[PDB]
């Protein structure tokens, strides 16, 4: 059940999120820093 | 009734491009010595720029099932969908593979695609998956069909990188359909008969003068000229010529009388052509148009034509015989016959005359594989070492 899941995930790279899509994705490390900055920012964290 | 692609058949892998509103046709190419990476050769601009199919021709060596291939890794048949194929480059003799080392260009997971000497390992093998809904896993392989190839080693589709400024073949999970077109069939070929893409010498007269360019005095402008010469040039590399058909598909078919083609000087890499001054001059690949570079073989000196033939998909009739047959070259558009100037080693010039002399017959002699390979290596090496010298001079 693991090999099939990995094969499907790599077949559809959109499942990895914008950071890991591979189309100019910044990367996991930059993505989580961006998410932290969003966390401090009230406008993007909440619906407002 | 309908042909099926089988092993030991020489094929060219073709892909289509729709860049900038325009439908372009491309083929997979890779030089043997030097760069092992693979580039794309344009085939849609065949009229304006001649394609170089010698490095694009591939041979289908074995087709094995996935389980049989796995057992082999643990340790003349027709292609069937769902099998593993071993692609061998015709010129180099090496095998197509995934390199697993990438340029890291715009794709996180990409693996570059190149040529590999060793057949061991699963990197060389590729699995053929039919893409069309009509085609089902286990169907007979169609002559005209679109295939998606999956790497055995990396499970990455062979695709064209559309986003990159320069189009590149790469192995990734994004899929692109590839169309295979037969170039020739080795078994059905007849010995002693001219075929497309065969390196040969043009011999004239009993003195056996060979149509060649001047020697290695390093002057490109006068190397561009052509003349009849005899002596050791017949066993020298300058007398080597290759015949490329104007058609792409089934380009290895038996050449017939009145069939237009192109002549390329293997050592120089340039193509024979006729200028407006009614003089022969080798021209560059970029400016080598179909009109100027068109030449044909006609059985008899008589000017009356037999009309036109209908092009057939297959080897065809063995209508041209090596040595025994006597041929006369005529430019397709102008209709003129190139003849020796005769105004006087011998160094007799080649001129374009619609009357010509009585003895304008040209015999055909087949070059050896080793000599053809050596001439191609010489051209590909002199090009690189001229680029290096120019860079150092700058």
């Amino acid at each position: 059940n693991a090999n099939v899941v990995v094969r499907l995930l790599i077949r559809r790279p959109e499942c990895f999120g914008p950071a890991l899509r591979g189309e100019g994705g910044n990367g996991l490390l930059a993505a989580m820093e961006e998410a932290i900055k969003i966390a401090e920012d009230p406008s993007r964290d909440g619906p407002s | 009734e309908i042909q099926f692609l089988r092993t030991d058949d020489e094929v060219v892998l073709q892909c289509t491009a729709t860049i900038h509103k325009e439908q372009q046709k491309l083929c997979l190419a890779a030089e043997g010595f030097g760069n092992r990476l693979c580039f794309l050769e344009s085939t849609s601009n065949s009229k304006n720029v001649p394609p170089d199919l010698s490095i694009c021709t591939f041979v289908l060596e074995q087709s094995l099932s996935v389980r049989a291939l796995q057992e082999m890794l643990a340790n003349h048949r027709t292609l069937l969908y769902g099998h593993a194929i071993l692609l061998r480059h015709s010129y180099s003799g090496m095998y197509l593979c995934c390199l697993s080392t990438s340029r890291s260009s715009t794709d996180k997971l990409a693996f570059d695609v190149g040529l590999q000497e060793d057949t061991t390992g699963e990197a060389c093998w590729w699995t053929i998956h039919p893409a069309s809904k009509q085609r089902s896993e286990g169907e007979k392989v169609r002559v005209g069909d679109d295939l998606i190839l999956v790497s055995v080693s990396s499970e990455r589709y062979l695709h064209l990188s559309y986003g990159n400024g320069s189009l590149h073949v790469d192995a990734a999970f994004q899929q692109t359909l590839w169309s295979v077109a037969p170039i020739s069939s080795g078994s059905e070929a007849a010995q002693g008969y001219l075929i497309g893409g065969d390196v040969l010498r043009l011999l004239h007269g009993h003195m056996d003068e060979c149509l060649t360019v001047p020697s290695g005095e390093h002057g490109e402008e006068q190397r561009r000229t052509v003349h009849y010469e005899g002596g050791a040039v017949s066993v020298h590399a300058r007398s080597l010529w290759r015949l490329e058909t104007l058609r792409v598909a089934w380009s290895g078919s038996h050449i017939r009388w009145g069939q237009p083609f192109r002549l390329r000087h293997v050592t120089t890499g340039k193509y024979l052509s006729l200028m407006e001054d009614k003089n022969l001059l080798l021209m560059d690949k970029e400016k080598a148009d179909v009109k100027s570079t068109a030449f044909t073989f006609r059985s008899s000196k008589e000017k009356l034509d037999v009309g036109v033939r209908k092009e057939v998909d297959g080897m065809g009739t063995s209508e041209i015989k090596y040595g025994d047959s006597v041929c006369y070259i005529q430019h397709v558009d102008t209709g003129l016959w190139l003849t020796y100037q005769s105004v006087d080693s011998i160094q007799r010039k080649a001129i374009m005359h619609h009357e010509g002399h009585m003895d304008d017959g040209i015999s055909l002699s087949r070059s050896q594989h080793e000599e053809s390979r050596t001439a191609r290596v010489i051209w590909s090496t002199v090009f690189l070492f001229n680029r290096f010298i120019r860079g150092l001079d700058a």
